[PDB]
């Protein structure tokens, strides 16, 4: 609770330079998928299909 | 102009093997096929090959 009044002012007399840490991600992992490989493996019949 | 993705790395098998376990005999078709008295159904002959 702050002693809010009708003449009364709160100024500091001091300060501190305070220093904070702040994380952003920037950037994801890049990939690529070969639909043959996954689907498939070597087989030619399921490659043909 | 640019790069692009094309397909992984494939390859190609070179011959081909079979490995099958060491069987000489033949399976016994003229006791199962070519029997003198068969079961009946409510009784039932079962073997084992
Ligand atoms: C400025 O004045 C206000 C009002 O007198 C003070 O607020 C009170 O502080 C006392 C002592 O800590 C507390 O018991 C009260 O609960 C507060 N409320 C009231 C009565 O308004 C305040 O502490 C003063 N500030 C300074 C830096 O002295």
């Amino acid at each position: 609770s702050v002693a809010y009044s009708n003449n009364s002012i709160a100024i500091p007399t001091n300060f501190t330079i305070s220093v904070t840490t702040e994380i952003l991600p920037v950037s994801m992992t890049k990939t690529s998928v070969d639909c043959t490989m996954y689907i498939c493996g070597d087989s030619t019949e399921c490659s043909n299909l | 102009k640019g790069i692009y993705q094309t397909s992984n790395f494939r390859v190609q098998p070179t011959e081909s093997i079979v490995r099958f376990p060491n069987i000489t005999n033949l399976c016994p078709f003229g006791e199962v096929f070519n029997a003198t008295r068969f079961a009946s159904v409510y009784a039932w002959n079962r073997k084992r090959i």
